[PDB]
């Protein structure tokens, strides 16, 4: 009774990689297992499914007291499964992988799953200024992933063919209008610098935009605005959101994109702020990311850092922050009391 | 007047929705409630459906006189929308 | 040593219903060879939008399953994910048992469209007895019950990502908005005489030659008009809130033009897509047809398919006249196909 | 602070509760403190 299938499968094998250095090293000082995890990268193409980094600086336990294991842990998915196979290097000064360790098989991943190498590297060795793999004490690591999909031939006569569509770079393409600027029609202006930009992708992409431009200002004033409400080194990153589509230089600089993101209704790269925002909770700075959430009007930050307030209380009343919301912000503190009482 | 046995007029087939939940108690030897207290654990579901929202709970010391020196784990149905659900369950200690 | 372990205890999320099939009057199926016999789509009810079906062949198949019937599990839809399925398959007799119980031995893997089951299921001639009260009233009443593993991790020690529920990659919908409404283009094209309106930016970003035409010699002079006089309009709509909105809904029906719009301007990714759907319409009676169009418009994808195709179905495309004429009018093509069978 | 903390359901509606949050937070959050826990 063995079971087949009389039909042709494509064996899919989406590939990326991630380049990841961790500052000052030698001074992380995270001894016991206590993990020293990164930012969320996602594939490239399907966003909507992000992977993850994590190391332990000193291998937990005494069996691996010397080395520096290493691992790949998923954060979220669709409820699905996925079958990647990855691959562990490190890049040398010249920037060419020297130690190698490859995975035999396709491993199997969840939201929440990490698999990788126990006792990767042993960190003496690493640490040993000969090898020289510590420049400026950074210590960058290369993960190369394998995504295999094994999608079915697409239904239709035949069977099929080989090679199928190469993920189109619609995303850069839409982008190419903001780093070579590629001949604007209306001039920006962030706090007397000089910007480029469009008119449609803003107006397509931001409704308070879109009804800035029509309502007394293409008639006069169509060329210039003058932005004096943000600063420059995230209105770069808004506005290589709203032309490419995506934000890498996003869990750095979250605070203040969010306002921005508000104030025009980019929904999508409010949500994931939030996202950001919610990752990097903490008892230390709670109250500051309610507080943050609740002017901004977030939604999702407020029931997140409530609930991880109800949780922390033990420790959160303590911090100063708490005193400030709560002196300062009272009408947010009453209605934790109603999410903990609903909770209670 | 008679009323034997009701017949169903269709076949008997069920439905199983098997999941899990591991729950690690941090520094059980210093929790140190006394008889009769509780420690109830962080509300869980299926995955399947969340509308039945599961919690287990703990008593370090058992609570009544017969389990003076027992650990007394419960499975508690924290909401479920106004139907009664009919689950089977199984604990262990890894 | 290399391995990888978890480091995260094994749990699985085993999800087991079932489903009770019936056929009316299965001997009265005209049974012929190759056919097929599909149940309607069911699901568990907590299925997360994911729909099963199985599949009966009443004869079986080429040779040594013709006194059989077999018996396929078919997943026909599911949000483009491998599901991990654990089938059984059995026949309840007149006294309401089952029978011809024989399970999966191992979890396998399912995806949208992808059908596992059990060639020579059951032998027919078995089935058929009345001996056997396999068909009370000629009525076949198949059991499936299917149990999808789903190996979940669920840990006590925080839920990190929590509840996300962030938006889908609706990119295409705003830019869609451009189109209709129209909203105040700036440049004037023209498709043999009907006007319609449309942007500068996309255009050249999307498609190079598209910058060549309207940065050199034009902007000085001929800005605001130019006329594209070498494509049907019908087509051209479909071409412009393709290079605007990222998809193209009417491709298949109308494919044979959008690969010589595409490649007119050398839309690289439109003609590829455009190239595998000429490819899953290859047939013998139009391969020539196709290959012709891929070696005009220089295709390099579906040339090499076409050629392989042929290469195997070389045995019936020679009769028909498609294939004389190109033969008897261009040479050279017949050369390199003959060059890639030897 | 022990019979708001039993009666927070309905007590939320009431104006001298909101008098106490735009007035008096430390009350309120020592009420949220006793309620934790």
């Amino acid at each position: 009774p063995v079971a087949e299938s009389r039909c042709y499968t494509q064996i899919k094998v989406v590939k990326f990689s991630y380049m990841w250095t961790i500052n000052n090293f030698s001074f992380c000082r995270e001894e016991m297992g206590e993990v020293i995890k990164s930012s969320t990268f996602s594939s490239g193409a399907n966003d909507k499914l992000k992977w993850c980094l994590r190391v332990n600086p000193k291998g937990l336990d005494e069996e691996s007291k010397d080395y520096l294991s290493l691992y790949l842990l998923l954060v979220s998915c669709p409820k699905s499964e996925v079958r990647a196979k990855f691959k562990f290097s490190i890049l040398n000064a010249k920037g060419e992988e020297t130690k190698a360790m490859e995975s035999q098989r396709a491993y199997r991943f969840v939201q929440g799953k990490d698999w990788g190498f126990k006792k990767f590297i042993r960190r003496d060795f690493l640490l040993d200024e000969a090898n020289g793999l510590l420049p400026d004490d950074k210590l960058t690591l290369f993960c190369e992933v394998s995504v295999v999909q094994d999608s079915v031939n697409i239904s239709g006569q035949n069977t099929m063919n080989m090679v199928k569509v190469p993920e189109c770079r619609l995303a850069d393409e839409l982008g190419g209008l903001w780093e070579n600027s590629r001949f604007t029609d209306c001039c920006l202006c962030v706090a007397g610098q000089e910007f480029q930009a469009h008119k449609a992708i803003l107006a397509a992409r931001s409704p308070v935009f879109s009804a800035m431009f029509e309502h007394e200002m293409e008639e006069s004033k169509k060329n210039r605005v003058e932005i004096n409400d943000v600063e420059p080194e995230v209105f770069k990153e808004m506005m290589c959101f709203i032309y490419t589509g995506k934000a890498p230089n996003l869990d750095k600089m979250a605070d203040d994109l969010l306002a921005a993101a508000d104030k025009y209704a980019l929904e999508r790269l409010k949500v994931m702020c939030e996202d950001a925002l919610c990752s990097n909770l903490s008892v230390e700075n709670a109250a500051e990311i309610l507080i943050l959430a609740d002017l901004h009007s977030a939604d999702q930050l407020k029931t997140q850092a409530v609930d991880f307030i109800n949780y922390h209380a033990s420790d959160v009343l303590e911090t100063s922050g708490w005193k400030s919301m709560v002196v300062s912000h009272p009408h947010l503190v009453a209605e934790a009391y109603r999410s903990l009482a609903s909770a209670q | 007047s008679s009323g034997p046995v009701a017949e169903s007029r269709c076949y008997t087939q069920i439905k199983v929705v098997k999941f899990s939940y591991m729950w690690t108690i941090n520094n059980f030897s210093f929790c140190r409630e006394e008889m009769g207290e509780v420690i109830k654990s962080s509300t869980f579901s299926s995955g399947a459906n969340d509308k039945l929202k599961w919690c287990l709970r703990v008593n370090p010391k058992g609570l009544d006189e017969e389990s003076k020196d027992y650990l007394s784990l419960y499975l508690l149905l924290v909401s479920c929308p106004k139907s009664e659900v009919r689950a089977k369950f199984k604990f262990s200690i890894l």
